[PDB]
């Protein structure tokens, strides 16, 4: 059992319903789970059960299917909503997982060290933060 | 005279069987029926032990045990929401003729190119948990056995499985016990051949998880067996390969709340044998006068789906009881200050007959 | 007034009894540490500063360092057979190491007294060249045996050919013309023994009882031996020609598991001149009127007639008693009331209200056996911890002190004693 | 609340053992299987395992079942993972995680703060921080944790962080307070 849960990743206005579908390698039985990972955090159980909600989650996730199809349904998103979203099976062993969706909500597009700030989209490697809850915004720093 | 029904919770859109409990009150020619107005409650939690036989004729068996915990779980989701499984083996009783008393061959019963674990009577590898890998993983670590005997010693392995409640795990919950064997079965009197003339009275002797009064004690009778699987509210499926079906098919008729089985030379469908099995065990209701006589006897009349209507041992059995299916079931007491309780076999869920006439 | 006898305690003793008419009962304690050097709870046969009678006093035999064969937990004395002045106290699990491989297999081996133990003649029949069960090796020889009129022996191993069962038979003449104790294995010539069958016979337990009785008219014993797990776990009872073994009948089992052969007997019940089949089902379970499947158990008695027996039992007279295992040990009584009509005893091993066990002894009539029991016997003694077992090995039918009666021994080893009844 | 309280972040040399704990509270430890989910920076979940505190039985991935020595101690309510035959390459962030009552909702509902092991040849490094004289740049300093620090083939790891800043080293001990200036 391989879970090659669609998309790889997605990008929505703000309040748009998106599905995103975990298929399975085989049926189930309605032994699907999903999991949110906000950055430098552990995951969260969102939905138990392919179809229940887990508790403290607000009601705007759902979950559906049975057998090998299921899916997971957002009403509406918001900055709240950001992160990694990976769906779990629990029917053969070892566990398996999605790839992960990165949940990013869009907007309008926008020794000495250079900052480069708003910017959307985009030796040493350097890393970008997350975008912030605030303006959702992408700032990267390189030493040079 | 009159039902007097007290308690009577109406059946749960956990109920499965209204009156929970009732009062008849009369004697002589009574004819006292309450309907139970059983329905088949959805997502009632099971319980289930799966006693193997670790002989070598099932050496090939046990890989396809191996999977089962997480298997036999994923498929009875859609039967229940509370599920546990748990594992015992069980091989021959450890003594001669059974087994060859040779000290080369105590260590291996087997033949000589045949690596083979010294002979147990049973060894409880798992306890009742709702970790089917725990299930697995114990199951792997099992190592294969053998005897000399074409039979082999199960029915002691049952008796431990069922008497050990606490030890087993058992909860109040439907209890499964999938016995699984390819070869005949020992019983009581098969013992005289190895001088093990006392025997198994039905108590717990595990310890460390392994029966080691095998030599002690002989195997149960059909009889005690019945006894002590019907007593702890287990329904037994008998998977047994069809060179024994017309042996486990006949054994099915005597030992209440069974459903024998087919399986391949390596139980490959056991897991579709255990679900086609307990949906003939749920479908069926057979109620139990529990222990009450000298002043009762109860007369069945079932009223179950698709119109037929069973008499006396017929009407004790209804069939094709659907998900949330209602059945009535005319139990007269006829008898012929006591409170004797009335179980559907393999439900702790009961109803409380009191015959104060 | 009960004659109330008992044993050696805490030795197994009351495996087995036997009669003696020249006066000696022949109790076997096959868990008894014996005298015999290098041997471990070997068993003996007692007859009794009380000491039993060493059948062998010379300790474990020696390979020609290891001994050639394991005396030790070997059983003697569990079924323990006399004829006149011939003992054949058998070991079921008389382990021989056999001189061609070290194996551990109980061949059985009975020590054959004559003339009052003036020589004792190793008589091993399933010791032979068959070994490993595969022939008679696991054979246990002696775990139920019998003797005719005429002083043949009679043997039954329950595990001979993969515990097919077997009986085996010669008389006193050719085991001691073939007598020959040099050599562990002595072939006797003449030994009449069941053929071996087909594998879908096996693990049937023929001769896990032994009886013998005339069933065709041929003047000499016919032997009937119990298969309580032939066809497909339900039971049978062959009978065999006297002359040579054949196969005369087959009696299939009305239930299954029940042990149909677990005892037999074999006598005139219908008290017509023609010996009729008797036959205990110890795990004969039955529900009861409540739903609740109880074991009270029934004998079944296949009445013969001049034409042949018939196939159906014409009475199976049932137990009452709850968990009785009633059908445990058969065995004639004859004429006990005096009216020309033989009865049989048969003992329950955890029946009664402590556990005790009644022997239940039926009144003869014209259709055979009876289906309740007319004399109701139990044990004297207080019930204990340890099972009374009063009730697993039994033997009657003749008389001991010539009072014009028959009597009845009783084998109870859960106490480790015994107890005689007379008219 | 179930809270599952891992140890700090472990550091292991190539070949060594790291013992990573996991103090659960809030739930009978005996009674839930404790699952082991490495989570490499960057990656997705990997289940390693699983131990029981019951039985003391454990099984593992293929990937993990001779190298990842799972144990858990009743007593102290503690679990855990035996790193034998470490790797650079299993620098990453070790879970344990808890399922949703089990049976067959296998979901790991409670997760664990995160044992971000650093499996690396190089000792604790004091935090060099050299800024331009707006922000502290934090270069050249072992262990995570004081912009996620990005490790580079020099073998130390180094953020960059945009009023006094306080670079905090709990293992190191060398807090640094330099003042943000042009």
């Amino acid at each position: 059992i391989q879970m090659t849960q669609s998309p790889a990743s997605l990008s929505a206005s703000l309040g748009d319903i998106v599905s995103i579908e975990c298929l399975a390698s085989e049926g189930i039985s309605n032994n699907l789970a999903w999991h949110q990972q906000k950055p430098g955090k552990s995951p969260q159980l969102l939905i138990y059960g392919a179809h229940s909600l887990h508790d403290g989650v607000p009601s705007r996730f759902s979950g559906s299917g049975s057998g090998t199809q299921y899916s997971l349904k957002i009403s509406g998103m918001q900055p709240e909503d950001e992160g990694v979203y990976y769906c779990q099976q629990g029917y053969k062993y070892p566990i398996t997982f999605g790839g992960g969706t990165k949940l990013e909500l869009k907007r309008t597009v926008a020794s000495v060290v250079c900052l480069l700030n708003n910017f959307y989209p985009r030796n040493s490697q350097e890393s970008v933060t997350e975008q912030d809850s605030k303006d959702s915004t992408y700032s990267l720093s390189s030493t040079l | 005279g009159s039902k007097d029904i007290k308690k009577n919770k109406n059946v749960t859109n956990i109920t499965q069987i209204q009156p929970q409990q009732l009062v008849l009150r009369l004697r002589s020619g009574e004819p006292q029926t309450f309907t139970l107005k059983f329905k088949r409650a959805e997502d009632y939690p099971i319980d289930l032990y799966y006693l193997m036989d670790l002989s070598y004729s099932m050496k090939d068996d046990l890989e396809n045990v191996k999977s089962l915990g997480t298997d036999l779980m994923n498929e009875m989701r859609r039967i229940t929401s509370d599920f546990r499984i748990g594992f015992g083996s069980f091989v021959e009783k450890t003594v001669m003729p059974y087994i060859s008393t040779t000290p080369a061959k105590l260590r291996n019963p087997c033949t000589s190119e045949q690596n083979c674990t010294s002979p147990f009577s049973y060894k409880n590898v798992l306890s009742l948990t709702n970790k089917g890998e725990v299930f697995n993983e114990l199951v792997g670590k099992q190592r294969i056995s053998g005897n000399l005997d074409s039979p082999e010693g199960g029915f002691d392995a049952i008796m431990q499985v069922a008497v050990c409640g606490s030890l087993i795990g058992w909860r109040n919950v439907t209890r499964l016990l999938v016995f699984s064997t390819d070869a005949g079965f020992h019983f009581a009197g098969d013992g005289k051949l190895g001088g093990i003339v006392l025997p198994n009275d039905g108590q717990c002797h595990l310890e460390n998880n392994m029966y080691t009064m095998s030599h002690y004690y002989d195997y149960p009778s059909i009889a005690h067996l019945v006894q002590k699987l019907s007593e702890n509210n287990i329904q037994t499926i008998f998977a047994v390969t069809e060179e024994f079906q017309p042996v486990y098919k006949e054994l099915k008729n005597l030992i209440p709340k069974s459903a024998v089985g087919t399986l391949s030379a390596n139980s490959s469908n056991v897991i579709q044998l255990i679900i086609d099995a307990y949906n003939s065990l749920s479908s069926e209701v057979i109620l139990e006068n529990g222990k009450l006589s000298e002043g009762v006897t109860i007369s069945y009349k079932s009223y179950c789906k698709n119109g037929v209507n069973g008499t006396g041992e017929n009407g004790r059995k209804c069939s094709n009881i659907s998900i949330g299916d209602e059945v009535q079931f005319e139990i007269s007491i006829t008898s012929n200050s006591d409170s004797f309780k009335i179980r559907p076999l393999g439900f702790t869920e009961e109803v409380e007959v009191i015959l104060q006439y | 007034a009960p004659a109330v006898l008992s044993g050696p305690p805490g030795s197994f003793f009351g495996f087995s009894v036997e009669f003696y008419r020249p006066v000696s009962v022949l109790v076997g304690a096959p868990k008894a540490n014996t005298s015999q050097p290098g041997v471990l709870q070997g068993g003996a046969v007692y007859l009794c500063q009380c000491t039993p009678i060493e059948f062998d006093s010379k300790g474990s035999r020696l390979l020609e360092e290891e001994p050639v064969e394991y005396k030790s937990l070997q059983w003697f004395g569990a079924t323990v057979r006399a004829h006149g002045s011939s003992i054949l106290a058998c070991a079921p699990l008389y382990s021989w190491r056999t001189e061609k491989e070290p194996l551990s297999d109980p061949v059985g081996t009975c020590y054959l007294s004559t003339d009052n133990f003036t020589r004792i003649l190793e008589y091993a029949p399933c010791r032979s060249d068959f070994s490993w069960a595969a022939g008679q090796g696991y054979c246990q020889g002696g775990f139920s045996a019998e003797f005719t009129k005429t002083g043949r022996v009679v043997l039954g191993g329950p595990g001979s050919y993969f515990w097919q069962g077997q009986i085996l038979s010669a008389t006193q003449e050719q085991i001691a013309e073939s007598y020959y104790p040099e050599y562990l294995i002595n072939l006797v010539q003449g030994q009449l023994q069941t053929r071996q069958a087909s594998s879908i016979y096996d693990d049937s337990y023929l001769g896990y009882s032994v009886a013998v009785g005339e069933f065709s008219g041929d003047d000499t014993e016919d032997f009937v031996a119990g298969v309580p797990k032939g066809n497909l776990t339900y039971g049978y009872v062959t009978i065999l020609n006297g002359s040579d073994i054949r196969s005369l009948y087959n009696f299939s089992g009305e239930q299954m598991a029940s042990y149909f052969g677990y005892a037999v007997a074999a006598t005139d019940v219908n008290g017509d001149g023609l010996d009729d089949l008797l036959v205990g089902a110890p795990l004969l379970m039955d529900r009861t009127p409540d739903g609740r499947p109880q074991e009270v158990g029934r004998v079944y008695v296949y009445l013969q007639h001049p034409a042949g027996i018939e196939p159906t039992p014409t009475l199976t007279l049932t137990g009452h008693d709850e968990f009785g295992r009633f059908g445990s040990s058969l065995t004639p009584l004859g004429d006990l009331d005096q009216d020309g009509y033989n009865d049989v005893a048969i003992g329950a091993p955890f029946g009664g209200e402590t556990q005790q066990g009644v022997v239940f002894v039926f009144p003869g009539g014209p259709g055979g056996l009876g289906s309740k029991p007319s004399q109701v016997l139990q044990p004297l003694w207080a019930a204990s911890h340890t099972p009374d077992f009063f009730g697993s090995a039994l033997r009657g039918g003749r008389d001991l002190d010539g009072n014009g009666y028959p009597d009845l021994i009783v084998g109870s080893f859960g106490v480790d004693k015994a107890v005689v009844y007379r008219g | 609340e179930v809270q599952l309280q891992q140890s700090g972040p472990e550091v292991g040399r190539p070949g060594s053992s790291v013992k990573i704990s996991c103090k659960a509270s809030g739930y009978t430890f005996t009674g839930y299987i404790l699952s082991w989910v490495k989570q490499s920076p960057g990656q997705g979940l990997e289940w390693i395992g699983w131990v029981d505190p019951e039985y003391g039985s454990t099984d593992s991935a293929e990937k993990f079942k001779k190298r990842a020595t799972l144990t858990a101690d009743i007593s102290s309510n503690t679990a855990y993972i035996q790193l034998s035959s470490l790797t650079s390459e299993d620098t990453a962030t070790y879970f344990c995680t808890r399922y949703y009552d089990g049976y067959y909702r296998r979901w790991f509902a409670y997760w664990g703060q995160g044992t971000l092991v650093t499996v690396s040849s190089a000792s604790t490094k004091g935090p060099s921080v050299f800024p331009l004289a707006l922000g502290c740049l934090v270069k050249d300093y072992f262990p995570e944790p004081v912009f996620p620090a990005v490790l580079q083939s020099s073998g130390l790891y180094s953020l960059s962080s945009v009023y006094i800043c306080n670079v905090n080293h709990k293992p190191s001990n060398t807090k640094v307070d330099k003042k943000v200036e042009p």
